[PDB]
RNA sequence: AAUGGGUCAGCGACUUAUAUUCAGUGGCAAGCUUAACCGUAUAGGGUAGGCGUAGCGAAAGCGAGUCUUAAUAGGGCGUU
RNA sequence: AACCCACUCCCGUUGAAAAGGUAGGGGAUGACUUGUGGAUCGGAGUGAAAGGCUAAUCAAGCUCGGAGAUAGCUGGUUCUC
RNA sequence: AUUAAAAACACAGCACUCUGCAAACACGAAAGUGGACGUAUAGGGUGUGACGCCUGCCCGGUGCCGGAAGGUUAAUUGAUGGGGUUAGCGCAAGCGAAGCUCUUGAUCGAAGCCCCGGUAAACGGCGGCCGUAACUAUAACGGUCCUAAGGUAGCGAAAUU
RNA sequence: AUCGCUGUGAAGAUGCAGUGUAUCCGCGGCUAGACGGAAAGACCCCGUGAACCUUUACUGUAGCUUUGCACUGGACUUUG
RNA sequence: GGCAUGCUUGAGGUUCUAACUCUGGUCCGUAAUCCGGAUCGAGGACAGUGUAUGGUGGGCAGUUUGACUGGGGCGGUCUCCUCCUAAAGAGUAACGGAGGAGUACGAAGGUGCGCUCAGACCGGUCGGAAAUCGGUCGCAGAGUAUAAAGGCAAAAGCGCGCUUGACUGCGAGACAGACACGUCGAGCAGGUACGAAAGUAGGUCUUAGUGAUCCGGUGGUUCUGUAUGGAAGGGCCAUCG
């Protein structure tokens, strides 16, 4: 019966978009529950943060059954 | 001496040749609540940020 | 849930620390974890905060 | 220090350390300036005759930060490991 | 149709001391500079002191190196 | 009536007057009016009580010091390219 | 004084309460003074305000007055315990007498308060909850409850509607 | 070198715009305007302003009061 | 059990006089209702004062008494989480519209192992819409400790064993970011549960479940330790209020 009190807006989203060079520790997707999945060299942190585990460029394939949007990094 | 440093600022910021070093907050009296990873990364003696140097070494009378 | 303390059975307190419901299980815990100092695992007893 | 009214850095970060009163009379010399004494003896007093060391200093440790040059004798003065070598290389000696 | 001024002539508001930082400009330079004071006195003496030549650590300390842990194993600060 | 007051009207409001005048009005042997001398004073007197009065000043006189109080406010800050 | 002369204040009368005299009280760092060169028919303070008829109910709250004597409670006291130093015995480890010292703080402590009673011309209070009857709002009632107790005589659209 | 109107405009114009009137200057009167003059708005808001009053706000404190120890004694008893 | 009582320290009572007191009489200083002194009387170790202490204390005093706000007051609000607004990267206001949190968990975690929904359809002698569940068409619509969003089966729900990785030291590099904070993340060891093993594990499907500094408290410590040896106090590390 009283409105107010929005939260503080967590800055989620795809950082470091899908052609960019990476180093092997970079947060690659901030994410609220694996809207994107883990490809070849990426890591899947505890809060479903995708992180590059090797160097290269990030690809963003769609692959497999279930229609998974993948994030894979290819050492190119 | 005709310029007085804050005595309360010299307790906090010791000066080295790499900068002004300080300890970290959040390391008192509520410590089972936070993880060991957050008690480990605050245990050292960090350095003072570039936006903070001017305010501190006016208190510590060095500007 | 009230805070507890897990001491070693020696003259050494490494003291890992946690909490529990003592309003369910009024006795103590004898579950044993890693020790950095004595480097043997040990019967981690009651808090006894006083 | 004033930041508009929030907790400033000099009250928000913890105090740490003590200042040693043992190191008020402590001082360091280096091997670049050991040749500035007179008489081939580096004592606590001889380091005060040349203005290399203040008065009220009564504990001197010499580090390695250059070349010695002259054969000097360091009595009652601590030296580091790399500085004791560079003095005894140039004919020096140590006693107390 | 908001403030101030009727007008003239005088007066009327970023100073000074002491600490300090940065810039410019100079003297000396791995050193530089003196303070009180002395002085037939802006000279000259006086280098107590201050800063520089080495840092790191809370500290003992060690020093071109500590801390930590049973760990010279892994990073921060410094370094011709 | 004097005297002391000050209810009402009007005038006056740059006044004759920083509180009056004119016409009426209240008390007028009393808890009255008054001269002269004295007593009490600033968180302090005094008050038939209104925050009234304490030298045209009173929810704390005047004066001089602390003192150039303080003012996150106001106003102003003077030759030229 | 200088926009309010009144219904405001004062008052005689009334009541309550304090005060046994070096009085209560007041002004005074104090001596002292006033009260008063007075003495309970007196003095101080509070409230009402000639007179006539009168002045109901409530002692829970808060104040004041009295009361046992129990519990809690202050400085003061310093029981006992725990430490710090070190003679000395033991080959040493050790404990450690005595001191000196630092903390601990059992007992001993009054008034007050908690507790009990009285006190309203002490400060105060003299219901709201609904359907009742009716109407703008009610104790006449059966009331349901609630409280220390629920307004008596008077008066009433009022200086109050 | 000081008109009306109707618009416009920091939003109610002698001064802008457009347009009507209007020779130059007093005197006597009357007060519609000049948001006329007078008092750095009294209401209202503001200020980490003030003052003075209140209390069952906070922290004190004069006064009153309680006990310990002083000034402060002996002598028996009730009494431990 | 205690006996008489000397030697004595604690709380009463009434008493004694010599402290003290007298704003009582009388003398003297003195020509004085002050004041002392002398003496008589009274009270009397009380009163009273100093000091320490408890209580009362608007008599007096120095103050405080927040901000937001379609003016102010009243009400609501203030930190954190989720969606909308928010314009298909972040971000983004309103006293705009909607809901939540101030925790749970020694298993509800790790791991080993075991294992996959809900729905309609139907079989009446105690339930008959529906249970016990037996088996036929099933076509995530279930479940997730908790709001909403987003996620899932390589399960990201239950059973059960071990009984601990809800590890210690760290940490390349990022994300967020005014600062203080905050978020994500291996290999060697201390060393590990597990699996017989590749390997997974530095808590939980994810994002709320929180609080700086200064003072204290506690356990370590190698550090300091005001002449020296110690202690006291301090510092560091851990943790509590």
């Amino acid at each position: 019966t009283r409105n107010g009190r929005d939260s503080e807006s967590k800055r989620l989203g795809v950082k470091l978009f899908g052609g960019q060079a990476v180093k092997a520790g970079n947060i690659l997707v901030r994410l609220r529950g694996t809207k994107f999945h883990a490809g070849y060299g990426v890591g899947l942190g505890k809060d479903h943060t995708l992180f590059a585990k090797v160097d290269g460029v990030v690809k963003f394939e769609t692959k497999g059954a279930f229609g998974r949007k993948y994030v894979s990094i290819v050492a190119a | 001496p005709k310029m007085k440093t804050k005595s309360g600022a010299a307790k906090r910021f010791k000066k080295t040749a790499g900068g002004l070093k300080h300890k970290h907050a959040f390391k008192s009296h509520i410590l089972t609540k936070m993880t060991t990873k957050r008690k480990r990364q605050l245990r050292g003696t960090s350095m003072l940020n570039k936006s903070d140097v001017a305010r501190v070494e006016r208190s510590l009378r060095l500007r | 849930r009230e805070l507890i303390r897990l001491v070693s059975s020696a003259g050494t307190g490494h003291f890992y620390t946690t909490d529990k419901n003592k309003r369910t299980k009024p006795e103590k815990i004898e579950i044993k974890k890693y020790d950095p100092v004595v480097r043997q695992h040990v019967i981690y007893k009651e808090a006894k905060i006083k | 220090g004033f930041e508009g009214g929030q907790q400033p850095l000099h009250r928000r970060l913890p105090k740490f350390g003590f200042v040693s009163l043992k190191a008020m009379d402590r001082a360091e010399v280096r091997t670049s300036e050991l040749a500035k004494v007179e008489g081939d003896v580096v004592s606590l007093q001889t380091l005060k005759d040349a203005n290399l060391i203040n008065q009220h200093v009564q504990r001197v440790k010499v580090m390695l930060s250059g070349e010695v040059g002259r054969a000097v004798t360091l009595k009652g003065i601590a030296a580091t490991k790399g500085a004791r070598a560079a003095i005894e290389a140039a004919g020096g000696k140590f006693e107390d």
